[PDB]
């Protein structure tokens, strides 16, 4: 059990997994902090890729996945090296992968770190994936996906003993978070909290319903860069809610996206603006588009269009992209910019009482889990407090367990 | 009495007795059981036992039939004791031993009934219905009930185990005004102080609370010298055994000169340093209440009332006992802060408040307790970086702080006091986080804050263009709690401050005015009296939306709506434009015809009272008259004087009264003052004053829903 | 760590409901309700017995209201601001929309009968209901961080609910009024296998096992077809609605002609009380009412609400109505003592208005009980689906719970408790 780790990122991880005669590499999706250094759509927004010097993946396995939000590196792993192990993952998180793959490409051809990947790798990707349901149990140490109920296809991985916890939420609609399933190990991985550890998620939804509503209700514009799956559905269940509940009358929903038509599986969702939209676009309006970093996309025309107006707002809502920097490139500006990030993850006072329910022997978390945040450091309470010590790894590092 | 009842008396007793009907209803046996003390307080008792001597025969069964119901026998007990109470009907009630008979064993104390509350707590408020005269008080020392009165003291049920010591404290206290009853009870009390069990001592520390505050003569001074021994005594256990019983009885002591006139200051004193920190508090505010009390026991009571704050001032950038507790668990840390903020907030309104008051010390130390609740405090040691671990976030403590720093406003002091205390309070509004409870003190404390400065000075007009971009953004929350708190904060503030031209200038320049008008659409009804209230006060002042477009959409309310309450709201402000002065007979007359036609009884209320505003705006007197009859007054009154509630009928019968006065002094008013006198209203008034059971609740009424049963008529829900 | 109940209210008795449960170290309230009949402090229950300590803000934890009838939350806007109480308060989203119509217009009967003495007003019911917290069904809550409530689906009402509590090891259910029989209205209840500590459940029905249904119709149509009207009175919401939809039904499958009339006046809920209605479980031949058309002959069927005959419209109706040999009224509910419907449902026909005058009542009467309870076999049906350590039975009949308790002691084997009015009960964990 030499866990080698090849990314250092909290939320978008890569731990490669040495056993007796199997490895194993879990949750090997990108890491879109570095594609906002560049300038939008002067030079090509460049990704990071996850460290792949400290070994071959000519060696590796299998690869594990648990969500779609840790994905788009499956075509640099799978294609432009020389791996030839099999890929399991779950039924609607392929479904909507895919749909989040199409959608970066397409946004990206249209005018150690690697350029973007065309429609030829993600298809032959894609392909060599062998999909699995909750409790089915697979072969190789015998693996198996369980319910961690944070987003629609979204399991924890269990070998055999060591458990793997990454990105579950105990909030919930999808199955819930099962947690007697993952007792009675040896070592226990957790990866993927939460990153605004402070606010609570009901409070931002209702930051994001009422910053909203406060400027249509004056003749506004609204635009909300968002990914086509993933929190933009909690933010419509919550805005159907609202505007049932609240009162808003008569304003419409545009939820333009070259990929949306298969991305719902008032709201209408053309493909693109160039098109019968710029005819039936009545204002005030709301616009869920674009692409989150504001460096590609639709939103990078919207973001100029409407920009020179104090009337207008811009929401975001990934707690992901500080939108402080994501900004900058558009200054001086008149549009009125909020940050309510809804994040739904494992807070710290929901992380402890799990602990103190599966009771696990040993831990395993990021460096920057066993430390109080950077800017609370004084709080000592968001951290993780376990007993024994939990054995933290960094960027590039082989731990003993 | 009465005829009409008089001769229902022996068909009653007949059927509560017999044993094939069904049993009665325990509600009217409580309706039937009232009536009787009426009769028996006003005459006397021993005429009506000879005049209707069918009720002994009912009582003389209780002890016979062995087989009645379980809530008869209790209504008979009760029903024995009251007519029991005069000294005459005492004894002649026991020429057959029938009161020996009832309260002893071979009446229901013997059988096997003794197992029902209902029966005991019969047993026991029978008794305290008869000891009231020397004769009884013989009754109770020689038979034996003291000593049973011992054992249901004792009981599961906390009904009739507290009434049992309500019943001690009557008869020790009758028996002096030592004496046979009286020797016997102080022993047990006091044989009962030197428990081991909680329990028993708690039982004994109930009695005595109750005998020093109901009676302060010189034999309860010879009481308390005897028992302080004991009683102090009980502070040297490892758990102190009733605390809260222990507490109230020094607090009930003290509150007389007499008793604290050497050995009660001495326990008090000592009990303020042993108690534990959870009734230390208790005991150190009721000390504070007092006038009378030795100052250096006063230093001390509010030095350890401060106790738990002085922690955390310290504890961040600006006692092992109390930094124990703050730490000890988050239970125990929100518990004790919001027990000082709740003592210390009901401290401060007192005329004996502790001198001096220390004003900027407080709303400093709790200024930093709604950071550390909020979040954005800065520790200065290791319990104050883990006080940020535990108060993070709660909002027991939020709101227990948050109505004290309210409170810490109606005492004078400097203005650096007001921006330190609005700096924080602005911080609660334009937060996400603060739950829908929170924000309603928050709109509270920044209210009082407001009207308690010392045109508009300099600093205020600074506040305010902060403050509604912060009003606009609680107008549109997710909750219709939150959009109603703020409705109600912009109408109380431009009810004082809507003719500051300030105000003025920092209200329109905004985006409120506009938010407060799409919100007579809101689907709650309850947001929608709220908005509507708000603009009714907003235009008069004079500060419509950038004048008459308003009663079009008010009145479109009154008449076109669903709910209640925007049409009740929709009165109030009709009235209030009407009387203050905001073409006057074409606005009555419109708004008295929505009224008529409504169907609540609150809108038609309010009709007469929009009338009576503009009739005495009216009352040369043919067209007063004329005019008073165009906008068809007559036809409301009249219609409403014979109405389906009672309430609506009063308003339309002081209506015509104080018009059939005003008419006199002074169609055609000769016409008019006939179809005012053609009909009674004395008579009317009288009818209408009084309840709507005045049939219903009669005793004749009373009297026959309960013998004449056999219908369809069990118990379900409202 | 023992679990203490306190059945302040409704035990042994179908008046006040109010339970104090002191779950390992956390208080909670059930059901904080009320009783007609009295016009004084003896309405309420006794809170007094609550209140020998700190203030209620300081003991309790939670309050809980189960469903919306009067019994179960008629003394919140009193126990919340006139005894002086800050915090949370979980209904269901149904029964906070519902309560503040009920509680308004009981206080028009307590203002109009002369008893407002110690009683809240209608600023008092707003803030209290700001204290609300609503709840979804199945979805867990969280309260002071150890105490942790779940509701569920209990059916008898459009918002009824059966909440869970849970300290950790120890649980408590409380089943509020609830029913098994799977009807035509709402469903069945339904709990998952939890097995806790102690079951708190009732037993109105207990010695009892759509006949109703058809002999409504039947006496209406029977009744209407003579020229004859009818007269139900009824409560703003509740059982107004489950007999509209009846009658509008029935009435388009025989293709009637009478007029049906229906009026409240502090609500429209005629048509949105069925808007809550749909994610539970518009109309053609009722139309409003007015005193205007009480008296142009011809048949009618009225529902005037001032509920059981209490003072008001129907008071008013059934007096001018009563001297017909071919109408009636239908009182379908229970009314209690000191009214006027309690009488003419058992027995007499000589009632007496204001003054010395005497109505002879000639029309017919007839009581369709239409509540809606569990009975002996649903109640065994739950305690056997819920499994518990122990039940405990309020809200009852004083005998109908003795026979029951038997049956549940000796059949499922188990110790069942049957507290009094206001006896602890204290069973280890
Ligand atoms: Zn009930
Ligand atoms: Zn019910």
């Amino acid at each position: 059990m030499k866990l080698y780790c090849l990314s250092g990122h909290p939320t978008l991880p890569c731990n490669v997994l040495k056993f007796k005669s199997t490895t194993i590499m879990l949750d090997c999706g990108l890491d879109m902090t570095s594609t906002l250094n560049f300038l939008p759509l002067d030079s090509v927004p460049e990704f990071c890729l996850p460290e792949t010097e400290l070994i071959d993946l000519s060696t590796v396995d299998v690869i594990l996945i648990s969500n779609y939000h840790c994905m788009m590196a499956l075509p640099y792993i799978t294609e432009h090296t020389g791996f030839t192990g099999t890929v399991y993952a779950t039924e609607p998180t392929v479904q909507i992968g895919r749909l989040l793959m199409e959608e970066l490409v397409n946004f990206i051809e249209r005018v150690t770190w690697r350029r973007c990947y065309t429609m030829q790798e993600v298809n032959s990707a894609l392909s060599k994936i062998q999909l699995v349901g909750y409790s089915q149990k697979i072969e190789l140490v015998q693996v198996t996906p369980l319910s961690s109920g944070y987003a629609l296809g979204s399991s924890n991985w269990i070998i055999q003993k060591v458990s793997y916890v990454s990105g579950s939420s105990l909030l919930t609609h999808p199955q819930p978070m099962d947690q007697a399933s993952l007792k009675n190990s040896d070592v226990l991985v957790l990866t993927g909290l939460t990153q605004i550890p402070t606010a609570n998620p009901d409070g931002m939804v209702g930051e994001f319903c009422s910053n909203l509503a406060l400027t249509v209700r004056n003749g506004g514009n609204v635009l909300v860069p968002c990914y086509p799956s993933g929190v933009i559905y909690d933010l419509l269940e919550c805005l159907y809610q609202y505007i049932d509940s609240a009162g808003l009358s008569s304003v419409p929903l545009y939820f333009i996206s070259p990929v949306a038509n298969s991305s719902l599986e008032k709201l209408k969702h053309y493909p693109s603006i160039h098109g019968d939209f710029s005819n039936d676009f009545r204002q005030p309006c709301v616009v869920f588009t674009g692409h989150p970093s504001l460096r590609f996309g639709d939103v990078v025309h919207f973001m100029e269009l409407w920009g020179k107006s104090s009337l207008n707002t811009v929401i975001f809502t990934e707690p992901d992209f500080s939108y402080l920097e994501a900004l900058a490139p558009y200054q001086p500006l008149a549009m009125k910019c909020i940050y309510c990030p809804i994040d739904t993850r494992l807070n710290f006072i929901q992380v402890s009482k799990l602990l103190k329910e599966v009771q696990p022997l040993h831990v395993v978390c990021p460096e920057q889990y066993t430390q109080p945040p950077p800017a609370q450091s004084h709080r000592m309470d968001l951290m993780i407090d376990c007993q024994p010590p939990a054995m933290s790894y960094r960027r590039a590092e082989v731990l003993a367990l | 009495m009465d005829p009409e009842c008089a001769q229902l008396l022996p068909a009653l007793c007949a059927v509560l007795v017999d044993p094939r009907q069904p049993v009665a209803d325990d509600t009217c046996l409580e309706k039937l059981l009232d009536w009787f003390k009426t009769v028996t307080e006003g005459e006397s008792s021993v005429v009506l036992l000879q005049e209707h001597p069918c009720l002994v025969e009912l009582l003389s069964h209780v002890l016979k039939v062995q087989d009645l119901s379980s809530g008869v026998l209790s209504f008979s007990l009760r029903l024995a004791g009251t007519f029991a109470a005069q000294e005459n009907c005492f004894q002649y009630l026991q020429q057959g031993e029938l009161l020996p008979g009832l309260f002893g064993e071979p009446g229901p104390l013997g059988r096997a009934t003794w197992a029902v509350p209902t029966v005991r707590s019969g047993w026991i408020q029978g008794l305290r219905s008869l000891a009231q005269h020397p004769s009884a008080l013989r009754f109770l020392a020689d038979h034996g009930a003291v000593d049973t009165i011992f054992s249901l003291q004792g009981d599961s049920s906390l009904f009739v185990a507290s009434a049992a010591s309500q019943l001690l404290v009557h008869v020790l206290a009758l028996s002096m005004r030592w004496p046979a009853c009286a020797q016997k009870i102080m022993d047990h009390v006091e044989e009962s102080l030197c428990s081991a069990a909680t329990p028993k001592v708690t039982q004994a520390l109930n009695v005595l609370t109750t005998t020093f505050g109901r009676c302060q003569s010189p034999w309860t001074e010879a009481l308390w010298v005897r028992l302080s021994p004991r009683v102090a005594c009980l502070l040297e256990r490892d758990p102190i055994p009733a605390a809260h019983s222990f507490v109230d009885l020094l607090l009930c002591v003290a509150r007389s000169p007499v008793f604290s006139s050497g050995s009660l200051w001495e326990t008090v004193a000592r009990a303020l340093s042993c108690l534990g920190p959870t009734h230390m508090g208790p005991l150190a505010l009721g000390i504070l209440k007092l006038e009378h009390c030795p100052q250096a026991l006063r230093t001390q009571a509010f030095q350890v009332l401060l106790q738990p704050l002085a922690c955390v001032l310290k504890a961040t950038v600006q006692d092992a006992t109390t930094v124990d507790t703050l730490l000890a668990s988050k239970s125990s840390c929100a518990g004790l802060l919001c027990r000082t903020l709740a003592h210390l907030e009901e401290l401060q309104p007192l005329p004996q408040r502790p001198s001096p008051w220390p004003q900027a010390s407080l709303l400093g130390a709790t200024v930093t307790v709604l950071r550390l609740c909020d979040g954005s405090a800065a520790p200065a040691s290791s319990v104050g970086g883990h006080l940020c671990g535990t108060l993070a976030g709660c909002v027991r403590v939020q709101r227990a702080a948050l109505d004290f720093l309210g409170t810490l406003s109606q005492g004078t002091g400097p203005q650096e006091l007001v921006t330190q205390a609005l700096a924080v309070l602005l911080e609660c509004l334009e937060s996400p986080g603060s739950s829908p409870t929170v924000l309603k003190k928050a709109f509270q404390a920044t209210l009082r804050w407001l009207l308690s400065s010392p045109d508009l000075g300099p600093l205020i007009p600074q506040f305010l263009r902060e403050l509604f971009p912060v009003l606009q953004k609680r107008l549109c929350h997710p909750c219709w709690e939150v959009r109603d708190s703020a409705l109600e904060f912009l109408t109380q503030l431009s009810r004082h401050w809507g003719g500051q031209a300030d105000f003025r200038c920092a209200l329109l320049a905004s985006e409120v005015p506009q938010l407060a008008l799409q919100l007579l659409q809101d689907p709650e009804s309850y947001v929608r009296a709220s908005a509507v209230t708000a603009m009714g006060q907003l235009s008069s002042q004079g500060l419509h939306a950038p004048r008459q477009s308003l009663f079009l959409e008010l009145l479109h309310i009154l008449s076109v709506d669903s709910e209640g309450f925007p049409r009740r709201a929709v009165m109030q402000v009709f009235t209030e434009w009407l009387r203050d002065g905001h073409d006057t007979e074409q606005f009555v007359a419109t708004v008295l015809q929505a009224a008529s036609r409504d169907l609540d009884w609150e809108v038609r209320a309010q009709g007469l009272e929009l009338a009576l505003v503009f009739l005495g705006q009216t009352l040369p007197l043919t067209e007063a008259l004329r005019a008073l009859c165009h906008v068809g007054l007559f036809d409301f009154a009249f219609c409403a004087l014979f109405d389906c509630d009672r309430p609506v009928a009063q308003k339309s019968c002081d209506l015509l009264l104080f018009l059939r006065d005003k008419i006199a002094s002074y169609q055609e008013p000769e016409a008019v003052l006939a179809m005012l006198r053609s009909l009674d209203l004395e008579g009317l008034r009288s009818t209408l004053a009084e309840s709507s059971d005045h049939v219903e609740k009669s005793p004749q009424s009373l009297l026959q829903d309960m013998l004449a049963t056999g219908g369809f008529l069990e118990a379900d829900c409202y | 760590p023992e679990i203490r109940v306190t059945p302040l209210g409704a035990g042994q008795d179908v008046g006040r409901s109010c339970i104090l449960v002191s779950i390992a170290g956390k208080n909670v309230m059930l059901d904080c309700g009320m009783h007609m009949g009295f016009n004084d402090d003896r309405r309420f229950p006794d809170f007094s017995y609550i209140t020998q300590n700190g203030r209620l803000t300081d003991f309790l934890d939670c309050v809980i209201i189960s469903h919306f009838h009067l019994d179960h939350c008629g003394a919140l806007p009193y126990f919340s601001e006139m005894v002086g109480y800050d915090g949370p308060i979980y209904m269901t989203h149904p029964t906070q929309a519902i309560c503040p119509i009920l509680l308004e217009d009981y206080r028009k009967i307590a203002v109009d009968k002369k008893g407002e003495a110690n009683f809240f007003t209608s600023q008092m019911i707003k803030d209290c209901m700001k204290k609300v917290v609503a709840v979804h069904l199945h979805q867990t809550v969280q309260v002071d961080d150890e105490l942790e409530i779940k509701a569920y689906y209990a059916g008898h009402v459009l918002g009824a609910a059966m909440f869970q509590i849970k300290v950790g090891s120890e649980s408590v259910v409380y089943t509020g009024d609830y029913n098994m029989t799977p009807d035509r209205h709402l469903g069945a209840a339904w709990i998952d296998k939890c097995r806790p500590n102690l079951l708190i459940t009732e037993s109105t029905y207990a010695t009892t096992i759509r006949c109703r249904e058809r002999d409504f119709l039947k006496k209406v149509h029977e009744t209407v077809e003579r020229g004859g009207k009818v007269l139900i009175p009824v409560f703003a919401l509740g059982r107004a609605q489950e007999l509209c939809i009846l009658l509008e039904t029935f009435w388009e499958r025989m293709n009637l002609k009478v007029p049906i009339y229906f009026s409240t006046g502090l609500t429209e809920k005629a048509n949105h009380y069925y808007k809550l209605f749909i994610p539970w479980t518009e109309f053609k031949h009722i139309k409003a009412f007015d005193r205007a058309f009480a008296d142009n002959p011809g048949p009618m069927v009225v529902f005037a609400t001032p509920g059981m005959l209490h003072a008001g419209q129907s008071l008013q109706i059934f007096r001018k109505w009563a001297g017909n040999e071919k109408n009636m009224v239908i009182m379908p509910g229970y009314c209690v003592q000191g009214t006027v419907g309690h009488k003419i449902l058992s027995g007499q026909r000589k009632l007496e208005m204001e003054g010395r005058q005497v109505l002879e009542v000639k029309m017919q009467v007839e009581y369709m009980s239409f509540s809606a309870h569990a009975d002996a076999k649903g109640i065994m049906q739950l305690v056997g689906q819920a499994e518990p350590e122990s039940v405990l039975l309020v809200h009852g009949e004083a005998k109908k719970m003795e026979f029951l308790k038997q049956k549940i002691e000796q059949e499922l084997r188990v110790n069942c408790y049957m507290p009094a009015n206001g006896e602890t009960v204290t069973l280890p964990t």
